[PDB]
């Protein structure tokens, strides 16, 4: 079994700077692939055989590499080049590299937090969803935390991430904390808390139901 | 004008069987080997097979074997993959693409990918709530709005906010599951100059049910 393994397995790279990504093979294989993939969309061949660039890709990309170790090179990173690359074996069964993800390096941003208190609705349906989000912040480390009348609220919360903004390079996070209506008049005070590396202060949110 | 077109979404139960397309154009169809590709949510590729379109001659990944059924249609110019004994394992996006060959196979056409779901929960609309403010971010010049668009089954649904007019400070979230149900929330901000001023309303689609909605976003 041949199995490739790339490097870094992610990495945030400044526009302008020279990027670099591996792929190495378990064992020596004679030629290797590469492609490109963004969220949501079908991955598109990026380099054949080793160094050839596929259609649709800029000069500043070039492959190299032979046996067991293989490298993308970009001499100059610009923000389209933000994505998901994978290497592959040449040949049956066309195994594909575990994947690097490339990013952009950006300076440091806080979390804007917006907490939004049930729907009138949703209430009026017997439900009640707290919702809470966390964005355009960067690095994309983040922790969010919630209190129901000052108590930390464990397991029971609905987290999702965004990739990151195509626009300014940064990171949102949605957090939801599901309830019934029952259970929402039983509290008073929802707290929403975001802990980002920019501040040793959580960034709190609140809101009283009465 | 080299072209995949591949099937919808698909929804399957354990157990069962499933057949996707990927008709292509633009090329003489037997002269190209056609291949299939796996990728399960939230991690890389797995190659299944190939079909010969000229010969009917099919081979497969040793892991694919027994699992995966690969055929052709030369009057239709479509390739087909038939996947068997459906586990949860199976849920994946599965793209078809069609090589050429130089030095080396080169995979430079794909299809835009089917998504299959295993599963036996049924068909649910999600219910469409607006997120407003509650007096508070007014303290910033930009205000978040958002709808949560919860319940739903299966994947996907589409969300725009104002027909496509308002997509700049738009994060759309990537929905979770949550006992069998899917729940996504998508926010929009915009200057606090903007709204309640002029209209915000957040569409949402769920083609599975046939569903469309247009919640806007009132104070």
């Amino acid at each position: 079994e041949i199995v490739l393994t790339q490097s870094p397995a992610i990495t945030a790279a400044s526009l302008g700077q020279k990027v670099t990504i591996t792929c190495s093979a378990s064992s020596s294989v004679s030629y290797m692939h590469w492609y490109q993939q963004k969220s949501g969309t079908s991955p598109k061949p990026w380099i054949y055989e080793i160094s050839k660039l596929a259609s649709g890709v800029p000069a500043r990309f070039s492959g190299s590499g032979s046996g067991t170790s293989y490298s993308l090179t970009i001499s100059s990173m610009e923000a389209e080049d933000a994505a998901i690359y994978y290497c592959q074996q040449w040949n049956y069964p066309f195994t594909f590299g575990s994947g690097t993800k490339l990013e952009i390096k950006r300076a440091d941003a806080a979390p804007t937090v917006s907490i939004f208190p049930p729907s009138s609705e949703q209430l009026t349906s017997g439900g009640a969803s707290v919702v809470c989000f966390l964005n355009n912040f960067y690095p994309k480390d983040i922790n969010v935390k919630w209190k129901i009348d000052g108590s930390e609220r464990q397991n029971g919360v609905l987290n999702s991430w965004t990739d990151q903004d195509s626009k300014d390079s940064t990171y949102s996070m949605s957090s939801t904390l599901t309830l019934t209506k029952d259970e929402y008049e039983r509290h008073n005070s929802y707290t929403c808390e975001a802990t980002h590396k920019t501040s040793t202060s959580p960034i709190v949110k609140s809101f009283n139901r009465n | 004008e080299v072209q995949l077109q591949q099937s919808g979404a698909e929804l399957a139960r354990p157990g069962a069987s499933v057949k996707m397309s990927c008709k292509a154009s633009g090329y003489t169809f037997t002269s190209y080997t056609m291949h299939w590709v796996k990728q399960r949510p939230g991690q890389g590729l797995e190659w299944i097979g190939y079909i010969n379109p000229s010969s009917g001659y099919s081979n497969y990944n040793q892991k694919f074997k027994d699992k995966a059924t690969l055929t052709a249609d030369k009057s239709s110019s479509t390739a087909y993959m038939q996947l068997s004994s459906l586990t949860s394992e199976d849920s994946a996006v599965y793209y078809c693409s069609r090589p050429v060959v130089r030095l080396g196979y080169n995979f430079d056409y794909w299809g835009q990918g089917s998504t299959l779901t295993v599963s036996s929960a049924k068909t649910t609309p999600p219910s469409v709530y607006p997120l407003a403010p509650g007096s508070a971010a007014q303290t910033n010049s930009m205000v978040t709005l958002g709808c949560l668009v919860k319940g739903y089954f299966p994947e996907p649904v589409t969300v725009t906010w104002n027909s496509g007019s308002l997509s700049s400070g738009v994060h759309t979230f990537p929905a979770v599951l949550q006992s069998d149900l899917y729940t996504l929330s998508s926010s929009v901000t915009v200057p606090s100059s903007t709204w309640p001023s002029e209209t915000v309303t957040c569409n949402v689609a769920h083609p599975a049910s046939s569903t469309k909605v247009d919640k806007k976003i009132v104070p």
